[PDB]
RNA sequence: ACAGGUUUGGUCCUGGCCUUUCUAUUAAUUCUUAAUAAAAUUACACAUGCAAGUAUCCGCGCCCCGGUGAGAAUGCCCUCCAGAUCUUAAAGAUCAAAAGGAGCAGGUAUCAAGCACACCUAUAACGGUAGCUCAUAACGCCUUGCUCAACCACACCCCCACGGGAAACAGCAGUGAUAAAAAUUAAGCCAUGAACGAAAGUUUGACUAAGUUAUAUUAAUUAGAGUUGGUAAAUCUCG
């Protein structure tokens, strides 16, 4: 419908038949609903891993980069999918995720180390 | 040199060596059937439609691409050791674009060694076949192509079946198609049961397969008994242009070639067994002076 | 569960003669016109129901992929799809055990279908190909670089650390961050 | 057509449906019938059967027993023929009754 | 249908099958056509048959009919230049004033085969969507990928309430 | 080059209905639309009002008009382009000579 | 529709009514367990708790999601775009108001005439003509969301909200009254989406995971209901 404002926003539209989510990558509007209208679909992810123990992500990369040449927006996880792939620079986010876990594993060994003496 | 499967003289000379039966081109399918359909012709009407007929049973008839095996690729786009112990199962990166020829598509894949991978051959067509599906082809391979199931298929003497199966599931480079296509050559072989693939658009694989196995025999054989000089001769031939150098090529060609010349010096210098090329090649020769 | 015997028995030449399973079986019906799909099951623990399906009534066949003599009688010989329930009068339960029977049976290929002429996936085919053929690996890759100066964790200049905390420092939360380089954990 | 040995037909019946005036009918249709042969005969041409499972393939089913005519036969853009609004109404996807489509016993 | 003297012209099939699509500059067309004359013969058929055809194919054009105005049958064409196309159809066969028209103000045939083809390539066969614009759907259905618990019940592992009463002791 | 008119009208053509303005046509516009049940071709007409300098237009005349690029009021969206036929007295486009019906008034020769 | 029953002493013919198929509420009789989808009498009145915040100020957000179908023959489709916002080395992009019109668009003609519904002057707000719509349905009246990857409309009522009644759950849960019509005053932002943030991040009754219900499919652990003159599967003895 007719908005006040809002822009262009590349992200994920949650199609799933629950406990089983699927996305759909999508062009849309930030102020229409998740799951509603779109300018364009762009890829799908699949977050459960399959029988070959596999994570599926279809990209478009030429109009993808069209609606980025346009000016669309990227949410978070979007940018972490980009980001795997290497069309785009790995997200800052993740890094610090990797350096956190690391950091909690490393402590987790020292406990495990010390309840077991 | 350069002999190849798409040259004019392999073409046309496996073009011949097939043969246009219009019974076995055009047959009875299964599909649901329609009510059929009627008119009238003149003897010239009926004429015009035959050459129709036979002009679409060739595009019906063209040869599936026979090709060389591919090999593995393996290439790293990049490597991060930090993203490693993540430890989440593997990702699969495709683009869909439809623009693109799908050997010119692009295929990647993390792994949990944080590491930057391209696909492989049969993960890539996996790949292509979820987002392009393709009609005929299973994402996960399907099971007849075991061996009790191949078996199973070949004793029904259904091996158009099987070669129809292959040229839509696998592609023509692949490791798979060749052992397929291969192995079912063999089973034809050894049970002489060449005339099966004859109208077949398969034919061409037949003839290859064998002259580069430079085993000839049971299709000469057949030929002779089926009554077809024409095509042992060029079938010879054929032997001689993927064979130019050698005793029997340069030999039986430069002293003098022709039906009987040819083929009984060729008959004499593959010696796979001789005795039955000679043998028959003695039958048809023989059923000529009584029918003349 | 050995099939093929019970189709070439005496006893079943004898009862069903040449035609199909099913031919003489009629289904009762409330009209004209039957509820578009037959019954649920004709067999629940040790109560046969009624008259039952052709399959069921005769508890000596055997519904598997293996045995292409029964399968074949439900199936279409020319069209090669098989009859929804009621055309034959099988019990649902016995009709999708009958399709998925079916299916494994044409995958075995112990069963004609109809295979099609496809053509190559491909026009076409070029292995030359920079997605295909393996790239000149990165410049940075050949050093044994971080892609990147970012993905390499830089201690800071103390100067900039304790003008953090000069800017935070009621809420501070210090503790020392060097990411241990190797993973692994019990 | 059990009785007579038809196993694969379409009918409909339209108006009264008693049961004489129906069997009199049919059978004076099933004997109103032109056969390939007579087709053929008195066209003086070959008749033809374009099959489509088999393709484009000219199976003849029937020649004209004396002279096939050297003259072809009149293509009309606009052929005049009686047609009946419920196969029109078939065709374009417009029998929508729920009675139709239906699943029946076996024949 | 029944009524109708020539009711294979009141046919979808007939219509379809018609073949004049018209350049983007027609806009109107006229046609004026005579009633008695041996001479008018043909025009009259292709209004009869073709008339019909033609708009269906080009159903923003204006097509207008005038009887008996001029003794001699003809068509007009009115461009979106202001361009006035005159085609002179008098001894002229039914089937030659369609392919004279075809001819003047057509599209090439590989101009309509691009455009058919430029709208196909809209409908992407990778996407995801309802069964009106898309193939697949939710990717319950693709092979390798995990049954939709509709059709096959997930490991109680994968359950939300097994990591919940998991969590919780 | 923009001059513009969002109507879909841009070219008509219809008869000349009414006189009864100054220097504005009534003429009747008639498509052919194509009645879904009985799949035929029916003569749906509709009125546009024209603009004309010369106040030219007789009633019954065959008239061309041409989508005018900004509306002069709500109902007159056009402007008389050219007559195609004037009433009564029609020149053939063909021959260009004058004619009643079937009949030439000045033959060739 | 592959049709079937039913007019008469009987036969055709014409011609309604009904059966036979599939879905949905609600009821009665029964009812074991999971899983998945769906959840709804009421633009009647609402107790209480929550449904917008973020953030170094300012700013930005704050019917956007979400709810409903009250209204309006509304509208579908198609032109043409003011404006708002986003990106940016000034032109792209997303929504798209107003304004339009090829065509399509609920019933009713016992609603047949409506009563100024037109144009012309560019003079620069005055004059001049006498028109316009309409049986191819104007102008009425009655009923109504829809043509559905969504679109239209409403937000306590007075179409519109200055002002007036009056103090608003048609947000999530719940509750009176009403109706044949009965889900938790439930836990989390862990995923997605949204708002802000330079950022970690914070909030989100959107949503996620649950909870309740034979409402529908699926699987089995579960046996009951209806029928038995005919159409139409199926009966003996009593009263
Ligand atoms: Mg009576
Ligand atoms: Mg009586
Ligand atoms: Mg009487
Ligand atoms: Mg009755
Ligand atoms: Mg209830
Ligand atoms: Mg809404
Ligand atoms: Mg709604
Ligand atoms: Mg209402
Ligand atoms: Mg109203
Ligand atoms: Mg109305
Ligand atoms: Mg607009
Ligand atoms: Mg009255
Ligand atoms: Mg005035
Ligand atoms: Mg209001
Ligand atoms: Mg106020
Ligand atoms: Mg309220
Ligand atoms: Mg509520
Ligand atoms: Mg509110
Ligand atoms: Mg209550
Ligand atoms: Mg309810
Ligand atoms: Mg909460
Ligand atoms: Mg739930
Ligand atoms: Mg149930
Ligand atoms: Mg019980
Ligand atoms: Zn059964
Ligand atoms: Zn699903």
């Amino acid at each position: 419908r007719a908005y006040r404002g809002g822009h262009l926003t590349i992200r994920l539209a949650l199609g799933g038949c629950t406990n089983r989510p699927f996305y759909r990558i999508v062009a849309a509007h930030s102020k229409c609903p998740r799951d509603g209208r779109f300018v364009e679909q762009l890829g799908s992810y699949d977050p459960l891993p399959n029988s070959h123990g596999e994570k599926l992500v279809a990209l478009n990369f030429d109009r993808i980069r069209h609606w980025i040449g346009c000016g669309a927006h990227l949410s978070k996880p979007v940018e972490k999918l980009l980001g795997l792939s290497g069309f785009y620079p790995l997200h800052p986010m993740m890094i610090t995720n990797a350096e956190r876990l690391r950091r909690k594993r490393a402590r987790e060994v020292l406990l495990a180390s010390q309840k077991t003496d | 040199r350069k002999p190849t499967f798409m040259d004019e003289e392999v073409q046309n000379i496996l073009i011949k060596m097939t043969g246009l039966d219009l019974q076995k081109i055009f047959k009875p399918a299964l599909q649901e059937l329609k009510p059929p359909t009627y008119k009238l012709m003149t003897q010239a009407q009926l004429e015009e439609a035959t050459k129709q007929a036979v002009e679409a049973a060739k595009v019906r008839l063209k040869m599936p691409p026979v090709l060389e095996e591919r090999a593995p690729i393996n290439d790293v786009l990049a490597e991060d050791k930090i993203l490693e112990g993540t430890e989440t199962a593997k990702y699969v990166f495709t683009d869909i674009s439809y623009s693109i020829p799908h050997r010119e598509r692009f295929i990647v894949v993390r792994e949990p060694s944080g590491t930057l991978r391209k696909a492989s051959w049969e993960e890539r067509d996996r790949m292509i076949q979820v987002y392009f599906p393709r009609e005929g082809r299973r994402i996960l391979t399907p099971v007849i192509f075991k061996e009790e199931n191949l078996q199973t298929m070949y004793s029904q003497d259904q091996h158009v079946d099987v070669l129809n199966l292959c040229v839509a599931q696998f592609e023509p480079d692949s490791a798979e198609y060749i052992k397929i296509h291969h192995h079912t050559y063999e089973d034809i072989d050894k049970c002489g049961k060449y005339d099966l693939l004859r109208s077949t658009r398969h034919f061409g694989g037949m003839a290859w397969y064998f002259v580069n196995k430079k085993k000839i025999d049971g299709l000469l054989i057949d030929q002779i008994q089926r009554d077809l000089v024409s095509d042992a001769t060029s079938l010879v031939h054929l032997y001689h242009i993927l064979h130019p150098x050698x005793x029997x090529x340069x030999x039986x060609x430069x002293x003098x070639x022709x039906x009987x010349x040819x083929x009984x010096x060729x008959x004499x210098x593959x010696x796979x067994x001789x005795x039955x090329x000679x043998x028959x090649x003695x039958x048809x020769x023989x059923x000529x002076x009584x029918x003349x | 569960d050995e099939p093929w015997k019970y189709l070439d028995s005496e006893e079943y030449q004898n009862r069903y003669g040449s035609r199909p399973v099913w031919a003489d079986y009629r289904r009762n019906h409330k009209g004209g016109i039957p509820p578009q799909r037959t019954r649920k099951m004709c067999i629940r623990g040790n109560k046969v129901a009624g008259n039952p399906c052709p399959i069921c009534r005769d508890q000596k066949l055997h519904v598997d992929f293996r045995n292409v003599k029964l399968l074949e009688q439900f199936v279409c010989a020319h069209t090669g799809i098989i009859f929804h329930a009621p055309y034959t009068g099988v019990c649902m339960k016995q009709h999708k055990k009958l399709t998925q029977a079916i299916q494994k049976a044409r995958d075995h290929g112990l069963l004609r279908y109809h295979i099609p002429q496809v053509e190559p996936r491909d026009l076409d085919f070029s292995t030359t190909h920079g997605a295909v053929s393996s790239t000149p690996p990165a410049p940075t890759l050949v050093s044994g670089d971080p892609w990147y100066p970012w993905y390499s964790w830089k201690q800071p200049p103390e100067r900039e650390l304790s003008r953090l905390r000069r800017l935070y420092q009621g809420r501070l939360r210090e503790e020392s961050g060097p990411p241990p380089e190797l993973m692994p954990e019990v | 057509c059990r009785l007579i040995g038809i196993k694969d037909l379409y009918a409909k019946v339209s108006g009264s449906v008693n049961m004489l005036n129906l069997t009199r009918g049919l059978f004076l249709g099933l004997s109103r019938q032109e056969t390939h042969q007579q087709l053929a005969d008195k066209k003086s041409l070959h008749v033809v059967e374009f099959r489509e499972e088999c393709g484009p393939l000219p199976i003849v089913v029937a020649s004209p027993q004396g002279a096939l005519r050297k003259d072809p036969e009149p293509e009309d853009e606009v052929p005049d023929i009686t047609l009946d609004w419920e196969d029109v109404k078939a065709a374009q996807g417009m029998k929508r009754s729920v009675w139709s489509g239906l699943k029946r016993a076996a024949t | 249908p029944m009524k109708g003297r020539f009711p294979i012209r009141r046919t979808l099939q007939y219509l379809g099958q018609g073949d004049v699509v018209f350049k983007d500059s027609v806009k109107v067309m006229t046609v004026n056509y005579n009633t008695h004359g041996e001479l008018g013969e043909g025009a009259r058929k292709f209004v009869f048959f073709n008339i019909p055809q033609i708009q269906y194919k080009n159903p923003w054009v204006q097509i207008t009919m005038f009887k008996n105005m001029t003794p001699s049958p003809f068509l007009r064409f009115y461009l979106d230049s202001g361009e006035q196309v005159l085609v002179d159809v008098e001894s002229k066969s039914n089937k030659e004033i369609v392919e004279h028209i075809r001819k003047i103000l057509g599209k090439n045939e590989e101009t309509l085969e691009k455009e058919e083809q430029e709208k196909k390539q809209l409908s992407h066969p990778a996407h995801f969507g309802p069964r009106k614009y898309c193939l697949r759907e939710c990717m319950c259905e693709v092979e390798g990928q995990v049954p939709c618990p509709g059709l096959v019940p997930l490991p109680k592992e994968m359950t939300g309430k097994y990591k919940a009463a998991l969590k919780a002791t | 080059s923009i001059a513009r008119s969002s109507v879909h009208a841009k070219w008509v053509v219809g008869k000349v209905i009414g006189t009864a303005m100054q220097k504005t046509a009534k003429v009747r516009v008639t498509r052919l639309v194509l009645d879904p049940y009985l799949l035929k071709y029916f003569n749906k007409r509709k009125t546009y009002f024209a603009h004309d300098a010369l106040q030219q237009c007789t009633v019954g005349d065959i008239v061309l008009l041409k989508a005018l690029p900004v509306p002069r009021t709500k109902h007159v969206k056009h402007e008389l382009a050219e007559i195609i036929f004037k009433v009564g007295q029609v020149i053939d486009p063909v021959t260009g000579k004058p004619c009643a019906g079937t009949t030439y008034l000045e033959s060739p020769i």
